[PDB]
């Protein structure tokens, strides 16, 4: 075991609208987009995102 | 404390592992390097018959630098 | 004295209570949740990896017979090849023609790698758990651990707190749980000696270093056919790789209610969900003579600015006359209003402004200072703001989610129909004696 140093992606900018949110990604190589409700189901989202 | 993905100085504040044995003093007190066994001394480094990691440039300059000495030595710089 | 509370379980929103005894000055409560804990009992079932096809040297012996021997290895296949006539670098090995026979043999084992790469097979039984708490009553903070079961008296020091059962019995793993190099998954594992091939357990064993590994990882072997000596086989892929490439994503990710899952031990922390009927156990030491706290003469409550929001987007001022100076509690004796702070400094007279925060459209709630209530009425408008970043501190009810306005229009037209409906009854009623009357 060791450690290794992993990029940081570009933060996103969110635009705010009436019950969601929109994220601009940046991304020069795949990244991966992970999202997920906190409530009683998770409706969990998974894609791997290249390009803006 | 903290996690093992990092070393505690003998002060408090830790670093990452590898910051730990890189030959460079990052403790206040340098207990993150005296203490590994990289004892190796650089491509320009001269080594002193103790055993020291002395710059090359110290040799013979007509002040004793290493420890036992051997730096200023007659035999070991010519005068 | 016992103070049946609901604290919420969610992790970092104060809720704010208020302890009063008959003769004694009320008293503030401040229960966070500060960590959560839930630890399943997990049982080990196997260990499974990447195997390692081992293949002996050949056995060839040159005018006989050889035999397949039982042994016990991971998928021992074991086959008697005759006729072979196998070639070293230095040509033929033996010196019959056709009579010669070669014993194949190739087990399973565990790669060299499967110390760091590899994955376990837990099934899960009931969860329990365990929060970190942060009551403040009056001027005292205190820490505490305590198991939500509803029978364990746990206590930091003596305020003996008993976090009665959870209200929904939840858990984030289903029985059968895999732990990779920190990654949880559930998934369906087959069970201790049902293993098939090119699905995922295709070899297992209790421990890494264990001698009793099972596989069944189809190793079928062929006939030699080249004259340079050779064992041929064919086998099929690894399960763990086959599961690597499938696997789907982890409960990191796919978790509900927002929890944290964790190894060593598998845990899920910082869930969010139900409620815990704590009940409280104060010192009497820090209760007070209502004789000694300031008492208030006459209060009222104005409220300039509103709006419902998840955070304190709210004002309140109101005017006191107290006979004496101290300190005393505000509390909003309301599910759908909650003041952010819990007392104030009490000077004569004067008046004090408290942020709160509300999830109704109508700001309808009675506010305590040391007693002596008074009701606020508001009115609350939308916020500005559309996404926010800290999670609502109210619930959302029926009859306060629905503005006054509303229900008088409402309650308008119900009432219209049950007048029409109602004047109806009365003309019907007074025109069947008239005709009676009539003849
Ligand atoms: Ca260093
Ligand atoms: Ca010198």
């Amino acid at each position: 075991p060791t450690v290794c140093r992993v990029p940081l992606a570009h933060t996103p900018t969110v635009t705010k609208w009436f019950k969601g949110i929109t994220l601009h990604l940046t991304a020069t190589r795949p990244t991966l987009l992970t999202t997920r409700k906190l409530g009683l189901r998770a409706d969990a989202t998974a894609e791997w995102i290249t390009g803006t | 404390k903290c996690e093992p993905s990092q070393f505690q100085c003998t002060n408090g504040r830790c670093i990452t592992l590898l910051w730990k044995c890189d030959g460079d003093e990052d403790c206040v007190d340098g207990s993150d390097e005296k203490n590994c066994v990289k004892k190796t001394c650089a491509e320009s480094d001269f080594v002193c018959n103790n055993g020291q990691c002395v710059p090359s440039r110290w040799k013979c300059d007509g002040d004793p630098d290493c420890e036992d000495g051997s730096d200023e030595s007659p035999e070991q710089c010519h005068m | 004295f016992e103070h049946a509370t609901t604290v919420p379980n969610v992790p970092g929103i104060p809720y704010k209570a208020l302890v009063e005894r008959a003769g004694y000055a009320p008293l503030n409560l401040e229960i966070t949740v500060v960590s959560s804990e839930l630890t399943p009992s997990t049982n080990k079932e196997y260990v499974t990896c990447k195997f390692h096809t081992v293949i002996p040297s050949p056995q060839v012996k040159c005018c006989g017979s050889l035999e397949c021997k039982a042994s016990s290895k991971a998928d021992y296949t074991c086959r008697v090849f005759g006729g072979v006539y196998p070639f070293m670098w230095g040509g033929a090995q033996c010196f019959c023609d056709s009579e010669n026979t070669q014993l194949s043999e190739a087990y399973v084992e565990f790669a060299p790698d499967c110390t760091i790469d590899h994955a376990v097979a837990l099934k899960v039984h009931t969860a329990a758990l365990k929060v970190g708490l942060r009551i403040v009553y009056g001027n005292t903070t205190a820490h505490l651990d305590t198991f939500v079961n509803g029978v364990t008296p746990g206590s930091s020091r003596d305020l003996k707190v008993i976090a009665g059962p959870i209200s929904a019995a939840f858990s984030p793993f289903d029985h059968k749980v895999v732990i990779r190099k920190g990654l949880v998954y559930n998934y369906d594992f087959p069970e201790y000696g049902a293993m098939k091939p090119g699905a995922f357990g295709d070899i297992q064993a209790s421990s890494l270093y264990a001698t009793d590994i099972v596989a069944r990882t189809d190793i079928r072997l062929l006939k030699p056919s080249v004259k340079n000596i050779h064992v041929p086989y064919t086998q099929a892929v690894s399960g763990y790789e086959m599961w690597k490439n499938n696997s789907g994503r982890p409960l990191q990710e796919t978790a509900p209610f927002g929890c944290k899952i964790e190894v060593e031990p598998l845990r899920a922390s910082n869930c969010a969900y139900g409620h815990i009927p704590i009940s409280i156990d104060i010192p009497d030491a820090a209760f007070v003579r209502s004789s000694e706290s300031p008492t208030i003469l006459e209060v009222s409550c104005t409220v300039a600015d509103c709006i419902y929001s998840a955070d304190f987007g709210g004002s309140l001022t109101l005017q006191y006359k107290a006979d004496r100076e101290g300190h005393c509690p505000v509390h909003s004796h309301s599910t759908t209003a909650v003041l952010k702070e819990a007392t104030t400094h009490v000077t004569a007279t004067g008046s004090i402004t408290l942020h709160f925060s509300t999830s109704s459209p109508q700001a309808n709630f009675i506010v305590s200072l040391c007693g002596k209530k008074t009701t606020c009425n508001a009115e609350c408008k939308p916020p500005a703001d559309h996404i926010i970043g800290e999670p609502h501190k109210v619930d959302q009810e029926f009859q306060a989610a629905v503005s006054k306005t509303s229900w008088n229009w409402l309650l308008a037209l119900f009432g219209g129909a049950s007048s029409l409906i109602v004047v109806g009854l009365i003309v019907l009623v007074c025109s069947s004696m008239l005709i009676n009357t009539r003849r």
